[PDB]
């Protein structure tokens, strides 16, 4: 079943279940068990190999200036040059809304942190290619510049 | 013929612009005498878009193939992510397994066609005023000799 | 069914010679009387026992992920039911199952897409639960191991209880109906395969030649050691006289009521002595009727 | 997997967090956060 969550996350499918219960049969002393668990494993990689493709493997900037700088007029455009010294200043202040918002953090031992908030929706990713190359889009890696 | 350039047909790709190529005018299998090898397979292919893209911006444009049937399962189109000998892989290893996108397909015969999506200024796309900066394409065609 | 107290002469006569042939037959198969009526039974008990329940855990497991159109649904369930019913091979079980699902077993009429569907839908394995079909499950299940019951008893070969299953009509019993496992059936499959293995070696041939219809008089001769003339003139002497079922050439050894009716011909001949020119001279002396001069 | 992988592009929410920021607590990014001008994330994101 560990094998199973990864098939089922390298792959979309969380519908897709390929191992089944009853493998093991007290009544027989569980034999034969391991064959069918290796049943199950020949037929999940079947299935795997058959549903694999390589996909488009793709990369874009984000700029965090220039998409708070974007957001909105009643979500309050900000350029984080402004809000970023003077949020330094005192840290009860708060900046941008929604979930693209620039504030301190909540919990009890990050007051202090300050932590800027980017939506992934708001950053219209999507659309910057035509829906016909591929229905889904999946987030392989994620590398930051400061 | 196939070394047109024009605007996409499909009903979402009315704003990408492709450019064309037909394998056979591009004249490859030529270059070599017939002695040294009777038939020629693309092992890889690579695109450099010397483009005036900005600091943290980038091009996003797809080459694709025009059979799509003989050949393994998303191995026909690659997108370019920054354009400087740039395949659509982020680390491209001939030793592993997997073969890499237009693995042999035949120099002889074929269409190669780049694609940019949303090109269209009076749709205000993404790409149009970068893409008029660019003047000129370049494909690096790995192909072995057999 | 009959009544004795309401029955003509000539119907208790037949009683009679029925009474003793079948218990002559018994005698000679070292069977009990209750031994025929288990395999000849049609009501079953509907109880369920750990053997069901091993056989529905076992076909429910096999049988989960099962698709209609890739495949057919007996020919998939057949070895989940050899291994539970405790059968050699698992085409016995197929064509025990193709002839269940003729027969339709039990109060509530099933079959193979029937009770796959209940152990699909309302069977939970390994738990103890009441199920209004289950009485009907437990019936299907108790007449699957009739059939076995009924196979391993009559000594038939597989292929030949097979073609039984799949084609009465060779058999001879009534066009267009399942085979009944009747103590009458069971006399002539038990039958059948003694002539089977009285042929000995070339029983192969012979049955092959049986399932199509290319067998003929003097194959058969050369298979039981016997001339073929003898053969191809008791099929006559068959043809001219007025069996039920009637023997017409076309019939004669494709089906299997034919064959036993023309071998009886040749077993009293030769018990006589005679020709079956003799027995048919015998069977004319009927001296005792009106029907004819 | 690599940190972020298989997530959706199209929801979900991305927050990236900075210690001891509030120069009224002498953090230690104080100083130096006052000179962030921009950030940018590099998105490794695949289409299938």
């Amino acid at each position: 079943l560990m094998a199973e969550q990864a098939y089922r996350w390298e792959l979309n499918d969380d519908s897709a279940r390929f191992i089944k219960p009853g493998a093991w049969q007290g009544t027989y002393a569980g034999l034969l068990a391991g064959e069918t668990l290796m049943l199950s494993l020949a037929q999940m990689e079947d299935a795997h190999l058959k549903r694999d493709k390589r996909a488009l493997e793709v990369e874009r900037t984000v700029s965090l200036a220039e998409v708070y700088a974007g957001l909105p007029k009643d979500n309050g455009p900000f350029s984080l040059a402004q809000e970023i010294d003077k949020l330094v200043s005192q840290g009860s202040g708060s900046a941008g809304s929604g979930n693209n918002n620039l504030a301190f953090g909540a919990g009890t031992d990050t007051k202090t942190s300050l932590q800027a908030s980017v939506s992934f929706a708001d950053l219209k990713i999507r659309e910057d290619y035509p829906a016909s190359l591929g229905k889904i889009r999946r987030i392989k890696q994620i590398s930051v510049t400061l | 013929g196939n070394n047109n350039l024009a605007f996409g047909a499909g009903t979402d790709t009315k704003t990408s612009l492709q450019a064309s190529v037909s394998f056979a005018d591009l004249k490859i299998r030529e270059d070599y005498p017939a002695s040294l090898g009777k038939i020629r397979r693309i092992k890889q292919i690579s695109v450099t878009l010397p483009a005036l893209l900005g600091p943290y911006q980038d091009v996003q444009a797809i080459l694709s193939y025009g059979d799509k049937a003989g050949l393994a399962n998303g191995c026909e189109a690659l997108a370019v992510s920054h354009g400087m000998n740039d395949s659509g892989q982020f680390q491209l290893d001939f030793n592993d397994g997997k073969f890499l996108p237009f693995e042999g397909i035949a120099i002889d015969q074929g269409t190669l066609t780049l694609s940019f999506p949303n090109a269209s200024m009076p749709e205000k796309g993404k790409q149009a005023t970068m893409l008029k900066t660019l003047n000129d394409i370049i494909l690096h065609i790995r192909y072995t000799i057999k | 069914k009959t009544n004795l107290s309401a029955i003509s002469d000539k119907q208790l006569a037949t009683l009679i010679r029925k009474l003793n042939t079948i218990t002559s037959w018994l005698h000679t198969q070292k069977w009990s009387v209750f031994q025929l009526f288990i395999m000849t039974s049609t009501s079953y008990n509907k109880t369920l026992t750990p053997e069901i329940k091993n056989l529905l855990d076992t076909v429910y497991h096999g049988l989960q992920g099962f698709d209609k159109d890739k495949a057919d649904l007996l020919h998939v369930m057949a070895p989940y039911i050899a291994a539970t019913l405790q059968l050699s091979s698992e085409n016995v079980a197929h064509s025990v199952l193709l002839w269940a699902d003729k027969l339709q077993p039990g109060d509530g009429a099933m079959t193979a897409e029937k009770f796959w569907d209940w152990l699909n839908t309302k069977y939970t394995p390994g738990s103890s639960e009441a199920v209004e079909t289950q009485e009907h499950i437990v019936q299907y299940c108790q007449a699957l191991a009739q059939l076995e019951m009924v196979y391993h008893s009559t000594g038939i070969n597989e292929n030949a209880f097979r073609l039984f299953v799949t084609k009465p009509e060779m058999f001879g019993a009534a066009t267009g109906a399942a085979p009944a496992h009747d103590a009458l059936s069971l006399i002539m499959l038990t039958r059948f395969a003694d002539w089977v293995n009285a042929l000995g070696e070339k029983a192969s041939s012979v049955l092959a030649a049986f399932e199509a219809n290319s067998l003929t008089a003097e194959q058969l001769a050369d298979a039981m050691n016997l001339d073929a003339n003898l053969l191809l003139q008791a099929s006559i002497q068959a043809q001219n006289h007025q069996h039920l079922p009637p023997v017409t050439p076309e019939n004669a050894f494709s089906c299997w009521t034919s064959i036993n009716t023309i071998l009886q011909w040749v077993n009293v001949a030769q018990q006589l002595n005679v020709a079956p020119q003799g027995v048919s001279a015998l069977v004319g002396l009927d001296y005792i009727q009106s029907m004819k001069e």
